């Protein structure tokens, strides 16, 4: 059941994703 | 430092021209 | 082949496609010659 | 191939065409 | 202008400045015809100075005489190029015009006004004039149904045209009756691209092309009467750009487009693309060393109906998904194949096997060999056969140049597209120069978060 | 003239690839 | 004996392009 | 100006090149076979060479 | 002094700079050069390889190379005046020295040209990251035209000086060691990919993010410390579009060097890996799993397959020192083909 | 009158529709593009986690031999893929409601051609999406070119080659070594390497890598004194900021000296012109070639090429490399092949 | 597996129709110079 360590690794990477996309701090403008 | 870099990679560069065309013509 | 008649006129032909190309060419000739390209 | 594939599709179209026809006016 | 400061364009996009001058833009594209019929000339009389009477068309890199070919000139019943001379006549003929195309094309380049919008007003154009440019492309369109009329003329009435489908062998034929009826026409309009179905290039008989070209011509004609006698709507006029560039990037998408189809056409289409004049397809090909080997092995005492190949399925006989008969192997993916060679072997479910038994022909087999042995698969270096073939054949199949380079041609023509009309898009709104620093659009504009 | 130098050049050197290249159906390397 | 045929009328056309630039150039 | 010396020694070097081609003189100075030496009358396979530090030896044969 | 002269004359700003890293660069880049021209115009590789290696045998661009040594020369440094040519220019040349000058010649450039990098930085008065960059390409030199042949038998295995033998190289290292499997070369992949994803974008971003400076459509000629390109503006469109934008130029510039420089880096790891035959050819699960169970198939273990082809056949030809011979009833092959 | 007819259409329910479309003040822009975008790569994206997980063997060479792509069946990431489907089927369209059951489906491979299509309008209504953010915020609209690059890679490899080749299951699988396989195959049977196109290619991604890492380690080179020692220099730059904040002159300076002078850039938007265009003109020529090849035009062919004066084969190296790709074209798809000639 | 093929086709002619008669609604209008 490695298939479960795989599935862990990518539903990890895309939830990185998820909150760099709408978790980021916003940029300021100077 | 030009005369010699120039000439170091343009003289070599016409003989081996020169060269490879001649080998063109040659027959079997 | 060619008809006999211009049987003459083969080595011409042979050149004749060739001459697009060579007006593309130009193009770069004449801008060279002007003060551009 | 059906009748109904037909009628879905105009449907919708037709749907969306007057949407815009009112927007056009 | 020819210079960057009156023009503001560099002489790379030296071109760009031919923008607003009528005059010199109607020289560069009377000169540019000059070039094309030039080329179409020239190398007609290259290809009939370099012809050889005993030598299929397709083993000699001919594109321009299998035109011709299929048009019914110069060809005996089986595909047989015997005279060889109204190819001549028709070299001649362009390159001659191309003298006279290449004069105008001169004249109004260099030595008539730049405008023609002064001297004259028929030939004179705004680019924001909705009318007048619907009023040529009228005139245009109508030339093109005139074109479609002069296939379909040529067809049915002088001489005819080469059918690969005739009863008896190719030969050229008179169309008798051509396809009026719409539900068929029209069927090819709107039927799938994808395989089994082929759109329009699923067209196999001439039937069916020259009526299509009436069809055609009718629209065309009514379309450019439409045109020279209306105005666009107002839908039409909020939704387009209008500007000369705008224009161009259209005509490129089409031309994309239609290069594209005619590369589909080299590639799969053999009753336009005659396989006698342009060579085998690929399918037919495949289709044809099955075909060959099954007569080979079958001659050997092997039934062929009945024989296993190593995974289980026929070896030279299996079925289709939706069950006919077809050749095994690979070559299963080409069921969809259709020759002239092969149809008289074809029955109501496929491939009748009582007359792969029995009717096979000696024709048949020299087809069969001829164009397995003749694939469209070379190198670009014409050697001919697979990657890993040695260097012996000298031949690279005419589908594989026609198709490969309109691909590219279409290819490179939708980025000039995209690149023309976000470029037309850019100028219209205002912006193709870069953004204003006193009018930059973010900054007026609340943060995203 | 200095574009009529790059010209002439430059057809030289189209002349010298050209040359090349018929070499590539002539003598060795020809396959003949 | 065709070979130079087909140079020398290469040899024309070629510089058929760039003489038509010079002769205009002088004017 | 400087097109002189250049008319002089440019094409002379040019020549030298084809010269040293034709004569077959590159042949003799980097050993490269002659299209006619690849196979001699005695071997009929490739001539490797097995020996490291006899490998003049082996060459010469 | 005289030192101080030498270093004077040798730094003062000439059409090409010198410098001391020039006195080690260009005699040895000139060498490698030239020994690369030489070679593929003149010299052959038939009594190292059994081929046709130059212009002067009929071999093209494509087909031209400076081969590598014979097997049988081990990893001979190959010396001109080396006990195998003895002085002997012309044997010298048979045996395959001209490979090892070039190897040689080439790898002392390379110092020679890092070094330059320094002393140009160090002089004008600039961070010395060009160097480092370049610290790149000189890993991937020195693991693959170095450390694996230095692995492996001999020289003969080293990658040729030439395009279709560079070809071979890589076809070889497919078939023997499934170097397309091993993830230092994935990550080598996703180095240079990325690297040329960045300089597209970035270049397409600041291109088609320009300030109106002119009035001219050629907006290349209106080109101070103002930025060219709204920065603003690529931020908004990118982070509307990909969810994610640049902000930091200083970082944009940065990540564009680091990309495909650890692309370089990571790669020569797995190369010096493949030097001992320290593969990643296989997984073991899959093969067991296939050896006891013959309906089982991936694109792995069909890949596998491709590899064994490879060896075989080129295996009898690439190797001639080796007199493999293969009966053609034993060389691995499908129905039909 | 002239080319914009700038005009409104006064709060209508359409043009709200049309304006919540149209809005820049989405976090996400979803132009009109985005409308075709949005549902079909969130279909493709739906079928092909599901499939990459879960999906059963897929018989890819119509032989009735199923090959293993999906993680509960035996893979791992680097071997797991969505097999191409079936050749059985061709270039067919194949979607779920002409299969008999699912089952079927997944037995001939349709995930692959589902996801395939899906994922080709999606990514190039993702191009168009490009040009209509860059039309709605007022920038110059060659973006979606550059990008037309990397599209044309895809469609390249999804959907022409199948095409020229007669079936899907040609197309390249979406997976790891899948795509290696392909390469492979596609080596032994095109000699791709050989050929100019991909040699374009070669000098596009190389050169890509080479000028970003170049352009990098310029501009890393010449940043601008604003930080303190330890502390992180890219906090001496500020987002929105007009002056530049890296010596430009500094860095030509540096690269005139490195080579010579006059091939360095001085203006700085012909060398982004530069580095957007170069890798993008190599992979726009790598992709036409991956098509052109489609229609088995291959790379040069030079085996057997240099013959002796006896009328002897000399080899040369690519007679090895074509050794080689012997070796791929006899080992590849073992059992798929019946007769001599591979015309498929 | 009909009724699945209706559905389909229903959404393909929907999200058309709102692409095509979308970029029909004067769509050169929107742009920030306007
Ligand atoms: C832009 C990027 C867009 C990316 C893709 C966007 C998403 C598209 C989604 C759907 C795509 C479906 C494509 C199917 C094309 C195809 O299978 O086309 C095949 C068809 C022909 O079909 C064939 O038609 C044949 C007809 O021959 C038959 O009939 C003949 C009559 O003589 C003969 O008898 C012959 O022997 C007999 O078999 C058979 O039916 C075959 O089975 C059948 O496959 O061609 C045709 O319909 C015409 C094809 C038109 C062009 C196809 C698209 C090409 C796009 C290229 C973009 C490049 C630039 C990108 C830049 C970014
Ligand atoms: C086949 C394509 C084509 C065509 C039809 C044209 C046509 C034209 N170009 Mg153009 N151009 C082309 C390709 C083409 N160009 C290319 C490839 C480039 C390189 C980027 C340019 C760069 C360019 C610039 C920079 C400019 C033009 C301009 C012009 C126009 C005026 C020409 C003029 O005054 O020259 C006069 C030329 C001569 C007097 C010498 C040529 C005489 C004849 C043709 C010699 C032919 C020989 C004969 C046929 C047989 C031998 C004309 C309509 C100009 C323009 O629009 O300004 C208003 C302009 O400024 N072009
Ligand atoms: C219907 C065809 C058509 C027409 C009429 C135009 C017309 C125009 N284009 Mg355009 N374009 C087209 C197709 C077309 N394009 C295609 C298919 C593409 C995609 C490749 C482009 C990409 C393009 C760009 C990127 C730009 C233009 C621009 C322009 C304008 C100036 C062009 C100019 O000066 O050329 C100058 C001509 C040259 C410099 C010659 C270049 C030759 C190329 C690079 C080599 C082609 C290889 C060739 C096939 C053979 C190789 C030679 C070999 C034998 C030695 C002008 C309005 C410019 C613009 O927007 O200005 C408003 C501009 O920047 N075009
Ligand atoms: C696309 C085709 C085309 C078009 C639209 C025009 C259009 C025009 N030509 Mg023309 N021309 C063409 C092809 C074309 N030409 C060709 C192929 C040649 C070579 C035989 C000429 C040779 C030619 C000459 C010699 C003259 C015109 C002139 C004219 C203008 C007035 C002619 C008139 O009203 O009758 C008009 C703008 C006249 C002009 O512009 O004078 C100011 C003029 O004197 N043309
Ligand atoms: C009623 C007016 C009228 C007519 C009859 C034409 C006719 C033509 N124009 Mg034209 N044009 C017009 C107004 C008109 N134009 C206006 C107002 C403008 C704006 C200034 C232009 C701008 C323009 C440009 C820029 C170009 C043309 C071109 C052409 C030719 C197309 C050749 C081709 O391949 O088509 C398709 C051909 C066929 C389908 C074959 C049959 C066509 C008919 C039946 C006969 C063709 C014979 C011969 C070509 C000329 C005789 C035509 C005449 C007897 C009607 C054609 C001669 C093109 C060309 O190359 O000109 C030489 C071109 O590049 N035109
Ligand atoms: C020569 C080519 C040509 C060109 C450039 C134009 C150009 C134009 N026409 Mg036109 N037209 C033509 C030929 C042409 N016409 C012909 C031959 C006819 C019939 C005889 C018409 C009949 C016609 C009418 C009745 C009207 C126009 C209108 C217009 C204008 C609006 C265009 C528009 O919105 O299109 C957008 C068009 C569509 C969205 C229609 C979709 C096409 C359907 C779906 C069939 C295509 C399906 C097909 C099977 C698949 C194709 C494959 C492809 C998608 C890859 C524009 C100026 C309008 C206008 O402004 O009034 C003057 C208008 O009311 N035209
Ligand atoms: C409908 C629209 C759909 C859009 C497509 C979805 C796009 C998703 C993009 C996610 C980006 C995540 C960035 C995290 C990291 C992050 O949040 O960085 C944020 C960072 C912001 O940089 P700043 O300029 O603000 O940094 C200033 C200082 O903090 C620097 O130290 O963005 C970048 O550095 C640009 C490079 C991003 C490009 C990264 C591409 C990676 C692709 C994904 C690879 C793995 C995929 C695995 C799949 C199994
Ligand atoms: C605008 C311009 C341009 C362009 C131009 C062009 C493109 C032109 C063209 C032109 C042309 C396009 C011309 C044509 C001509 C043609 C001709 C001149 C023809 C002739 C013919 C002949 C001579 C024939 C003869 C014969 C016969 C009768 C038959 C038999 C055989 C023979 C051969 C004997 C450029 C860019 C450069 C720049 C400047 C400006
Ligand atoms: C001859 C022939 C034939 C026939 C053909 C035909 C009859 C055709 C037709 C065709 C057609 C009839 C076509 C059409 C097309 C159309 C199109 C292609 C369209 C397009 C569109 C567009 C492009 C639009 C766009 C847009 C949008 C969508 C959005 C808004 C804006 C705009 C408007 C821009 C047959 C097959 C029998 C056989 C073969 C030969
Ligand atoms: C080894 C050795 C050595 C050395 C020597 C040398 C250093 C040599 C050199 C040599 C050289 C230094 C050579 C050169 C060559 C060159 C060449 C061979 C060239 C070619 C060219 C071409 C082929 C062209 C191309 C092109 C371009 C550039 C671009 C555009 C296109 C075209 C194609 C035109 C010594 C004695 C010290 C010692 C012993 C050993
Ligand atoms: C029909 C005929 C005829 C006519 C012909 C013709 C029409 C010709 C033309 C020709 C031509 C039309 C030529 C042209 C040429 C051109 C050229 C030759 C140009 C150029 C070249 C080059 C080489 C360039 C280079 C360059 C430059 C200067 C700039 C850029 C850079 C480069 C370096 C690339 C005759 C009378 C014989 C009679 C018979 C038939
Ligand atoms: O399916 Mn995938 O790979 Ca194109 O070639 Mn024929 O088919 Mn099969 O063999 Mn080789
Ligand atoms: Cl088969
Ligand atoms: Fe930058």
């Amino acid at each position: 059941m490695e298939a479960l360590v795989y599935v862990f690794l990518l539903i990890g990477t895309l939830v990185v994703i998820f909150f760099a996309i709408f978790f980021r701090d916003p940029p300021r403008i100077a | 430092f030009r005369w010699l870099a120039i000439h170091g990679l343009a003289i070599p560069t016409v003989f081996f021209f020169g060269a490879i065309t001649a080998m063109q013509f040659i027959q079997r | 082949q060619l008809p006999e008649t211009y049987n003459i006129f083969a080595p011409i032909i042979d050149i004749m496609p060739v001459i697009p190309i060579l007006f593309l060419l130009l193009a770069f000739v004449w801008q060279a010659a002007v003060g551009f390209r | 191939l059906l009748a109904a594939a037909l009628a879905l599709v105009a449907v919708v179209f037709a749907v969306v065409l007057a949407l815009f026809a009112a927007w056009a006016a | 202008g020819r210079s960057i400061e009156s023009t503001g364009f560099a002489w790379w996009s030296g071109n760009a400045r031919l923008i607003n001058l009528s005059g010199k833009l109607l020289g560069a594209h009377v000169a540019h015809a000059g070039l094309i019929v030039f080329w179409t000339g020239a190398m007609t009389l290259f290809e009939t100075s370099h012809f050889i009477p005993e030598k299929p068309l397709y083993e000699q890199g001919m594109i321009l005489l299998p035109h011709l070919a299929t048009l019914g000139w110069g060809v005996a019943p089986g595909g047989e190029i015997v005279n060889t001379y109204p190819y001549f006549a028709t070299g001649v003929i362009h390159l001659v015009s191309s003298a006279v195309l290449g004069f105008g094309g001169i004249y109004h380049s260099i030595v008539g006004p730049d405008v023609l919008e002064d001297s004259f007003s028929f030939f004179g154009y705004d680019w924001r004039d909705k009318n007048k440019m619907t009023t040529i492309l009228g005139i245009h369109l109508i030339l093109l149904g005139i074109g479609a009329f002069l296939l379909v003329i040529k067809a049915l009435f002088i001489g005819g045209i080469y059918d690969t489908w005739a009863p008896g062998g190719g030969d050229i034929r008179f169309i008798t009756n051509p396809t009026l009826n719409p539900a068929i026409i029209f069927s090819y309009l709107l039927k799938s691209p994808f395989g089994g179905e082929g759109w329009i290039v699923g067209v196999n008989n001439m039937e069916d092309v020259i009526g299509g070209h009436i069809w055609i011509g009718v629209t065309c004609v009514i379309g450019g009467i439409w045109h020279i006698l209306t105005r666009p709507f107002s839908w039409a006029r909020r939704a387009f750009v209008w500007s000369g560039e705008a224009y161009l990037s259209y005509s490129l998408g089409a031309l994309a487009l239609m290069g594209q189809t005619a590369a589909e056409y080299a590639w799969y289409n053999n009753t336009v693309y005659p396989s006698e004049f342009y060579g085998p397809t690929a399918a037919e090909a495949s289709q044809a060393q099955a075909f060959t080997f099954l007569v080979r092995d079958q001659r050997l005492g092997a039934n062929i109906a009945s024989t296993q190949g190593p995974t289980g399925l026929g070896k030279y006989l299996m079925r289709s998904p939706t069950g006919e008969v077809i050749l095994g192997g690979e070559t299963m993916r080409f069921w969809d194949l259709r020759a002239p060679w092969l149809e008289p072997l074809r029955s109501s479910n496929g491939l009748d096997l009582n007359k792969i038994k029995n009717d096979i022909q000696p024709w048949q087999e020299r087809r069969a060999a001829e164009y397995m042995t003749h694939a469209p698969l070379g190198s670009l270096n014409s050697v001919g056969g697979v990657a890993t073939e040695i260097n012996s054949v000298n031949y690279v199949s005419p589908r594989s140049w026609l198709t490969t380079s309109h691909f590219f041609l279409g290819f490179f023509i939708f980025i000039g597209h995209l690149w023309h009309a976000g470029r037309a898009r850019a100028a219209a709104a205002g912006f193709e120069k870069g953004i204003n620093r006193e009018n930059e659009p973010v900054l007026s504009m609340r943060p995203l978060d | 003239p200095l574009w009529l130098v790059v010209t002439f050049g430059g057809i030289v050197v189209l002349t010298v690839l050209g040359i090349f290249i018929y070499g590539s159906y002539s003598g060795l390397g020809s396959s003949l | 004996w065709q070979v130079i045929v087909q140079l020398v009328f290469l040899a024309l056309i070629i510089t058929t392009g760039p003489v038509i630039i010079v002769y205009l150039s002088t004017r | 100006r400087y097109w002189v010396i250049h008319s002089i020694t440019i094409p002379s070097l040019f020549i030298a090149g084809w010269l040293f081609v034709s004569t077959g003189l590159a042949y003799d100075v980097f050993g490269t076979p002659r299209p006619n030496e690849y196979f001699s009358e005695n071997r009929q396979q490739v001539p490797l060479i097995n020996d490291r530090f006899n490998a003049r030896e082996e060459l010469d044969d | 002094g005289w030192f101080d002269l030498l270093d004077d004359w040798l730094k003062r700003d000439r059409f090409v700079f010198i410098g001391w890293s020039g006195i080690l660069l260009f005699p040895c880049a000139y060498l490698a050069l030239g020994a690369w021209f030489t070679g593929t115009t003149f010299v052959s590789s038939w009594y190292t390889h059994g081929l046709a290696s130059s212009y002067l045998e009929g071999c093209n661009f494509l087909t031209a190379a400076v081969s590598s040594p014979a097997n049988s020369m081990g990893h001979s440094l190959l010396f001109l005046w080396g006990p195998e040519a003895q002085g002997d220019f012309t044997r010298w040349c048979q045996i395959g020295g001209l490979w090892t000058f070039t190897a040689l010649h080439g790898s002392f450039g390379l110092i020679g040209f890092c070094l330059r990098q320094f002393e140009i930085a160090r002089l004008v008065g600039l961070r010395p990251y060009n160097a480092i960059a370049f610290s790149g390409p000189i890993a991937v030199f020195v693991s693959v035209f170095l450390l694996y042949p230095l692995g492996q038998a001999s020289w003969f295995f080293a990658p040729s000086f030439g395009v279709a033998a560079i070809f071979r190289f890589l076809l070889f290292l497919q078939g023997f060691h499934n170097w397309t499997l091993n993830p230092f070369h994935m990550m080598g992949v996703a180095g240079i990919l990325g690297g040329a994803l960045l300089c597209a974008i970035h270049g397409a971003t600041v291109e088609n993010t320009l300030f109106e400076d002119g009035e001219a459509s050629d907006t290349f000629r209106a080109f101070q410390s103002e930025e060219t390109y709204s920065m603003v503006t690529a931020n908004r469109f990118w982070s509307q579009i990909f969810g994610v934008a640049f902000a930091n130029k200083r970082w944009l510039h940065f990540f564009l060097l680091f990309v495909p420089v650890t692309g370089l880096w990571v790669s020569s790891i797995g190369i010096v890996g493949l030097a001992l035959n320290l593969r990643a050819y296989d997984f073991v699960s899959q093969e067991i799993r296939a050896a006891e169970d013959p309906e089982f198939e991936t694109f792995y273990t069909k890949n596998i397959l491709l590899n064994e082809g490879i060896r075989a056949w080129m295996a009898a030809q690439d190797q001639p020192h080796e007199n493999f011979v293969f009966p053609e009833e034993v060389l691995p092959r499908g129905n039909a083909l | 009158m002239t080319v914009t007819l700038e005009r409104r259409e006064s709060t209508s329910l359409w043009e709200r529709f049309c304006s919540w479309i149209t809005s820049t003040e989405n976090r996400l822009y979803i132009g009109w593009f985005g409308v075709l975008m949005i549902p079909c790569l969130l279909t493709a994206t739906t079928v092909f986690i599901i499939a990459f997980i879960a999906a059963p063997p897929v018989d890819i060479d119509g032989i009735r031999e199923p090959v293993s792509g999906s993680l509960l069946y035996g893979n791992n990431i680097i071997t797991g893929a969505v097999v191409p489907t079936s050749n059985a089927i061709g270039l067919h369209l194949y979607p779920i409601w002409e299969a008999a059951s699912l089952d079927e489906w997944l037995y001939n491979g349709g995930p692959y051609q589902l996801v395939v299509l899906h994922f080709l309008l999606g990514v190039a209504a993702y191009m168009g999406r490009e040009w209509e953010l860059s039309y709605r915020l007022g920038m110059r609209p060659w973006i979606c070119v550059a990008f037309s690059a990397p599209v044309a890679a895809a469609t390249a490899v999804f959907l022409i080659y199948p095409i020229g080749q007669g079936s899907f299951s040609d197309g390249m699988p979406l997976g790891i070594s899948g795509t290696f396989n392909f390469m492979l195959v596609f080596q032994a049977e095109h000699n791709i390497l050989m050929h100019p196109f991909h040699m374009a290619g070669v000098a596009g991604v190389f050169g890509g890598a080479l000028f970003s890492a170049m352009h990098g380690s310029l501009v890393t080179s010449s940043l601008i004194r604003e930080t303190t020692e330890n502390e992180s220099p890219n906090y001496g730059y500020k987002l929105g900021q007009e002056e530049e904040t890296y010596n430009i002159v500094a860095a030509h300076g540096y690269f005139g000296r490195l080579i010579f002078q006059y091939a360095s850039f001085n203006n700085s938007r012909a060398l982004h012109f530069f580095l957007g265009l170069w890798p993008v003109v190599g992979i726009w020529l790598t992709s036409i070639g991956i098509s052109t090849m489609a229609f088995n035009l291959n790379g040069l062919n030079f085996n057997q090429s240099i013959v002796d004066s006896q009328g002897r084969v000399i080899n040369t190296w690519a007679d090895i490399i074509n050794r080689a790709n012997l070796g791929i074209e006899v080992m590849h798809e073992r059992n798929a092949h019946n007769f001599p000639l591979d015309l498929a | 597996m009909f009724t699945l093929k209706i559905f389909v086709y229903s959404c393909v002619a929907f999200f058309c129709s709102l692409f095509i008669f979308g970029f029909l609604s004067n769509d050169p209008s929107r742009n920030p110079n306007r």
